[PDB]
């Protein structure tokens, strides 16, 4: 059929300015990322300070799902540049220039030592006992 | 089109072509001519503008209370080498007269200074001295800033110089001095040795440097523990690996430095480490560390435990934890990286290294040789005086920093030419 | 070095020997020990290599091809198919199982060419861990005729029901954590 | 510089 | 030495500590003498 | 000849590779010599 | 005898009895999640070491000038003439000057020992 | 619906992304004007079992670029807009990687 | 030199036609005072930024997805330290840069390039101290070095022609001791690269001449290697101290 044969050619378009900037987010393949349980999702700027040029925190569905970390790409592209093709109605490529690169990492909604507790568990550190029965205690 | 036993009249035309461009001594000329170029004007522009502002305390109101005065340095010139005599008027120092009357063969050094100064009214005012003389920078013969280079035989009869000297060399105090080359190890490079005595069985230094901008060395260790020490837990753990970071009082768990990078999941810091998953013998060898850092499992924690380590304590834990995140961007693998988004970058080169210990310990690399001179790098001129004039500049700086400090805190006003002390880097 | 080589021992000799003999240091750098055989054992070497083989330290894990851990949920499961004959055997008139038996299973497994260099049993070495070790490690020898030469050993019955403990039911370092800690014993203590 | 047994 | 089979007379050490706190004083004196006149004499030196 | 051994006599003349391996030999001798002068003399020192 | 990590927060699992099924697990520590043992056998050491170091063998090590060929040895596969040989190259190796091949040309890579 | 929501409706009609790496000399012609609307034509070309991408630099631009595909299946990669009316949106999932090289 | 452990000072292998084996002081800095051979050249340094420019424009794709993959990825781009990546065909790679090196565009004549095929790194050095020496290049059994080049060297004045445009031609080509670690040398062109019993037929390089791996003071000793080793370090140090 005309599968096997098929020549699709469309014409590139590249406004010279766009409302929405463009980024890149890069999720790990074993973290197995999956966006049918994305309901909701919150991202903002960091507050561990506690703008522009501070990392990104993502939290899927609240807290009660997982939660992201996101870092720019240090090495800037001064010899490179990354553009992204979109279908559109009108059957031309559009090219966008990518703002920023964004590596997403997740953290598991799981207990979390307290760092006092973590020290004084350190100052152990032959545990002879199980730690697993230590993690249940805590 | 080959030259089959006429070698021998081929190799000496080669070789004597080769010694009619260069000569003997093209190490010393060489090395001294691109320090003094590239080196000066990089650590003019690597060391930091001078910022400085009036106590706020000493005068009341804000008005004026922040005059912001910023001094950069912003080009280097170098005169032939000149001296000055009593009456001061200037003349060119040939080095047979150098010689004779116990000078310095030495040429000045001016550098652009633009000094920026806001009055909190937004009117910064910039205002360039241009040629500012800092100091003199001793020539080495026959380089291309002496006066000797480039002139013909003849002409250096006529100035009492032989021709067949070779350079090379300065004339301080009237004396000839020879720099001689320094032997160093290679930096920004892994190597893997084993100390007999010491409690870790096999250690992998990198002693890594930012182009030699700043901070000659700073050495990070990456050990892996013996398993000598006899103990239950001990017996059962086996060799453990640690880290002893710059600026760090003692060991640190290596898991617990890769979580500090942002890198908490266990399977991510192996992904790291260990590049193919599949091989079960270098993950059995990574499981004892991991067993050893199962207590800290968020990055905050792990530069607590980083802080608390540190040289110097720091009273909040907050402050511990800033301290740590600083120390490992700027003192830690400053070669791979020293600001914003490196982190991946040190995560991945500390997992080569742990790597590379983890091969040596299996075996399956050889141990690295000291004495193989690929590991061994030689210290010229240019590299000794680029040591030398990033500290005197440093000090220049601080000096005009403390002249200036106490005219602004006087709000008088302040004078570059007066604040420059010359004797230091001369 | 250019030291004559008489025989495969190396000795210091010259400024470094007269050093140490000199400062009658605790430690020589080459420690050695002349022995001389009192009776026919000095003329025929088959008795002298007996007296080298008494005089010489063995470890178990000179002998010890290979060591793995199983869990073994039941004896008779015989979790590694080569046992299940001679554990079967073991267990026909079933020993020091009364009490009970390790879920864990050390399966220890040595070179017959350092058990025969050696001269060492499958008997001797496995009397001289359960003896040492107490009731507490029970071990499984197999025939020295089989191809394998298995040594099984599990931790101990009354530990493991518990019974005999009483006090506080509570795992000291688990059981595969302890079985661990023995192996690393065994390989570099046991002094057959 | 002869052998090993001899001087180096 | 205890072991069986082993000469008691001339079975002897290098070690001259161990020849102390085993055989005594006396034997440590002969046994230093023995490893000096060894180290001396490996070289075909004499010394008196 | 990989590993060192020099067959040309010194009459013949080494070649390049026994040159290097000849000067390796010599170098070890060298500094035997020079370590030598000074852990002989402490020896000595003490002695008398 | 590999290691597994978990399926929720990618940490390492620890193997944990089944008291009451007299089952292996792994468990991670950090959270709730369980998956039963199939391999049956946990730690395996061997002492003698004995790897046969073909696994640890490249097959681009065939381009390399400094290493010695020999056409007497034809590649199994291909059967190419060239096989460029070396002895172990590992630390660690015990005794061992056998002699590994590879062979030359492109992409075949075979490694035989003699 | 919150300022700090994520429109995950490209996500949710899965719309499909390319990613491409191309040089600064083609970067920089198409940011010389940048406003013209065209830069350059993007040509596809497919047979029995090989597909071939290739892009034609536009005449005026200019006073062959072809491509090399690359998997995407060690990584999940989204594109994602933060409007200037701080309204973040995603626009779609990246389902193949390019590289443009000079001729 | 106080220290007296005889590792750090005996004369290494690797010291060869870098470091005159014969010209050493003798006392106390025995093997550690040591002296440039005739030919050997001490980099200078330059500015790594072209060639990581290259190489991206090559390949080496950075902040990959754990593709190593008991590097599938073929060998690690390292440069002056700074893992920079890593290439799936290193081969090409280093070739691609031989070839830059010889017409001299990002490659400047010092800067050093090792691939370890095994262990997979290439390292690509220019850090400002590395000792290299001028080496022929030999091209299958061929030194590339041909009549035409020498005519040309043999009328130098007046031709304009010189050593640095042998090396743009490149015949000739400087390698440090880590390259030495990876190039087969032959010492004469006559003897090695010309086909008998075939010891080595990739000779990668060739000596300029042998009697270079000697200093300026061992130089003047005449039939150097017609006496023993000791004998010419005791000459070099005499001629240092002989009346002219
Ligand atoms: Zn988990
Ligand atoms: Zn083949």
């Amino acid at each position: 059929g005309p599968s096997s044969q098929n020549v699709t050619e469309y014409v590139v378009r590249v406004p010279k300015n766009t409302t929405k900037k463009y980024n890149i987010m890069a999720f790990n393949a074993a973290d197995k990322v999956n966006f049918a349980t994305w309901n909701q999702a919150r991202l903002e700027r960091d507050l561990s300070n506690k703008p522009e040029d501070q990392p990104w925190l993502l939290r899927v569905n609240g807290k009660s799902g997982r939660k992201f970390k996101g870092i720019k790409k240090g090495g800037v592209t001064e010899n490179t540049s990354y553009y992204i093709f979109t279908q559109c109605p009108d059957g031309a490529f559009e090219a966008f220039p990518v703002h920023n690169w964004y590596n997403f990492t997740p953290l598991a909604r799981h207990r979390t030592l307290t760092a006092e507790e973590a020290e004084e568990e350190w100052e152990r550190r032959n545990k002879v006992l199980n730690h697993f029965s230590i993690m249940q205690q805590r | 089109e080959i030259t089959p036993d006429l070698w021998q009249e081929a190799c000496w035309i080669v070789i004597s072509s080769y010694f009619d461009e260069k000569g003997l001594v093209r190490q010393q000329l060489d090395s001294f001519d691109e320090f003094i170029q590239m080196s000066v004007q990089r650590i003019v522009e690597d060391a930091p503008p001078i910022d400085l502002q009036a106590e706020a305390q000493h005068a009341s109101g804000e008005v004026e209370e922040p005059p912001r005065y910023l001094l950069k340095f912003e080009q280097i010139y170098l005169s032939k080498p000149t001296h000055w005599e009593r009456d001061g008027a200037p003349s060119p120092m040939m080095p047979n007269e150098a010689r004779l009357r116990n000078l310095t063969y030495s040429a000045p050094l001016y550098v652009d200074i633009t000094k920026t100064v806001i009055k909190e009214g937004e009117e910064q005012l910039q205002t360039q001295h241009q040629k500012t003389f800092i100091g003199k920078i001793p020539i080495m013969l026959r380089s291309t800033y002496c006066l000797l280079n480039g002139l013909t035989d003849r002409d250096l009869c006529e100035l009492n110089e032989c021709p067949l000297d070779p350079g090379g060399y300065f004339i301080i105090n009237g004396s000839e001095k020879v720099l001689i080359a320094q032997e160093k190890m290679a930096t920004n490079t892994v190597y893997v040795f084993a100390k007999k005595d010491s409690k870790y069985a096999y250690t992998g230094e990198c002693r890594s440097c930012l182009e030699n901008s700043s901070r000659p060395t700073s050495t990070i260790w990456v050990s892996m523990l013996a398993r000598g020490g006899q103990g239950a837990k001990k017996s059962a753990i086996g060799q453990r690996i640690v880290a002893t970071l710059p600026y760090i009082k003692q060991e640190v768990p290596i898991i617990i430095v890769f979580r500090a990078l942002g890198f908490v999941s266990d399977r991510d810091i192996l992904e790291h480490i260990i590049y193919d998953f599949e091989d079960p013998e270098m993950m059995e060898m990574v499981k004892p560390s991991l067993d050893e850092a199962f207590v800290i499992q968020e990055q905050n924690v792990a530069l607590n435990f980083i802080g608390s380590r540190g040289a110097k304590p720091g009273v909040t834990k907050e402050k511990r934890i800033k301290y740590a995140k600083e120390v490992l961007q700027k003192e830690m693998l400053p070669h791979v990286g020293v600001s914003d988004f490196c982190e991946t970058k040190k995560a991945y080169f500390l997992g080569y290294m742990v790597h590379r210990l983890l091969l040596a310990a299996l075996g399956r690399r050889e141990l690295d040789d000291r004495d193989h001179y690929g590991n061994k790098r030689l210290d010229l001129a240019g590299p000794l005086l680029a040591f030398l004039f990033r500290g005197m500049f440093k000090n220049l700086l601080k000096e005009v920093r403390i002249y200036a400090q106490k005219f602004i805190d006087r709000g008088k006003d302040f004078n570059l030419e007066l604040a420059i002390k010359t004797r230091i880097i001369s | 070095f250019h030291y004559a080589g008489v025989s495969a021992k190396n000795v210091t000799l010259g400024v470094p020997r007269l050093k140490e003999l000199i400062n009658i240091s605790k430690k020589p750098k080459t420690p050695s020990l002349t022995v001389f055989l009192l009776g026919q054992s000095a003329r025929d070497a088959e008795r002298a290599k007996d007296i080298l083989c008494r005089l010489e330290h063995t470890t178990l894990r000179k002998v010890t091809a290979n060591t793995a851990i199983y869990y073994d949920p039941n004896p008779q499961s015989t979790v590694v198919a080569e046992d299940q004959e001679w554990v079967n055997v073991y267990y026909e008139m079933p020993d020091f199982d009364v009490a009970r038996i390790s879920p864990w299973l050390l399966r220890v497994e040595l070179d017959r060419k350092h058990m025969t260099d050696r001269k060492l049993t499958m008997e001797q070495i496995a009397e001289k861990i359960n003896a040492g070790f107490g009731d507490d490690l029970n071990c499984i020898f197999n025939d020295d005729n089989a191809e394998k030469l298995v040594l099984r050993i599990r931790i101990m019955n009354s530990d493991e029901n518990k019974m005999q403990e009483e006090e506080e039911v509570v795992d000291k370092m688990d059981d595969d954590v302890f079985l661990r800690c023995i192996e690393s014993n065994m390989l570099t203590d046991m002094t057959l | 510089i002869w052998g090993i047994g001899c001087n180096p | 030495l205890s072991e069986k089979d082993v000469d008691p007379v001339r079975t002897t050490s290098n070690d001259i500590v161990e020849i102390f706190t085993v055989l005594g004083i006396e034997a440590v004196r002969k046994a230093l003498e023995r490893e000096l006149y060894h180290v001396i004499s490996f070289d075909g030196s004499y010394v008196n | 000849e990989s590993r060192g051994f020099v067959e040309n006599s010194y009459l013949a003349g080494l070649t390049p590779t026994e040159f290097f391996f000849h000067a390796m030999g010599g170098r070890e001798g060298l500094i035997d010599t020079a370590v030598k002068t000074a852990e002989t003399g402490y020896i000595q020192r003490r002695l008398i | 005898v590999g290691i597994r990590f978990c399926q929720e927060c990618n940490n390492m699992l620890y193997p944990k009895e089944d008291k009451e099924n007299r089952i292996l697990l792994y468990a991670c520590r950090n959270c709730d999640y369980q998956q039963e043992a199939d391999n049956s056998c946990i730690y395996v050491n061997k002492i003698t070491h004995e790897v046969d170091e073909l696994t640890q063998i490249i097959a681009d090590v065939s381009q390399d000038p400094t290493l010695p060929r020999t056409e007497d040895h034809p590649c199994q596969k291909c059967g190419h003439k060239e096989a460029v040989f070396f002895q172990s190259h590992s630390a660690r190796a015990e005794d061992a000057m056998r002699l590994y091949y590879v062979c030359t040309a492109p992409h075949c890579g075979h490694r035989w020992t003699e | 619906a919150e300022r700090g929501e994520l429109d995950l409706t490209g996500a949710k009609q899965n719309t499909g992304v390319w990613l491409v790496k191309v040089p600064k000399y083609l970067s920089q012609q198409w940011a010389k004007a940048s406003g013209r609307g065209e830069v350059g034509k993007l040509r596809i070309a497919k047979t029995q079992g090989r597909t071939e991408v290739s892009f034609t630099l536009n005449e005026d631009l200019a006073n062959e670029h072809p491509f090399v595909l690359q998997s995407v299946g060690g990584q999940t990669l989204t594109v994602f807009t933060e409007s200037s009316s701080d309204k973040l949106s995603l626009e779609g999932i990246v389902v193949q990687r390019a590289e443009c090289r000079p001729a | 030199r106080d220290g007296k452990l005889a590792k750090p000072r005996q004369l290494h292998n690797t010291l060869w036609g870098m470091v005159c084996p014969a010209e050493t002081p003798e006392g106390h800095a025995v093997g550690l005072v040591k002296n440039l051979a005739l030919m050997a050249y001490i980099s200078v340094g330059s500015q790594p930024s072209p060639i990581l420019e290259f190489l991206e424009e090559w390949s080496m794709e950075n902040l990959e997805e754990i593709s190593p993959a008991a590097i599938a990825d073929a060998t690690k781009i390292f440069v002056n330290g700074c893992w920079v990546g890593i290439h799936k065909d290193p081969e090409q790679l280093m070739n691609t840069l031989r070839k830059l090196r010889r017409q001299m565009d990002i490659i400047v004549s010092e800067v050093s390039m090792i691939r370890d095929i095994r262990e997979r790194e290439i390292r690509i050095y220019t850090d400002a101290g590395r000792i290299c020496r001028p080496l022929l290049i030999v091209e299958k059994q061929k030194l590339l070095l041909k009549k035409r080049h020498i005519d040309q060297l043999k009328e130098r004045e007046y031709n304009n022609y010189s050593w640095q445009d042998l090396v743009a031609s490149g015949v000739v080509e400087y390698i440090d001791t880590l390259e030495e670690e990876t190039v087969m040398l032959a010492m004469t062109p006559d003897d090695l690269q010309e086909k008998e019993v075939a010891y080595c037929s990739t000779y990668t390089h060739c000596e300029i001449h042998p009697s270079m791996i000697l200093g300026v003071c061992a130089s003047i000793i005449p039939f150097p290697d017609h006496n023993q080793s000791p004998r010419n370090t005791y000459q070099s140090a005499m001629g240092k101290q002989a009346m002219g």
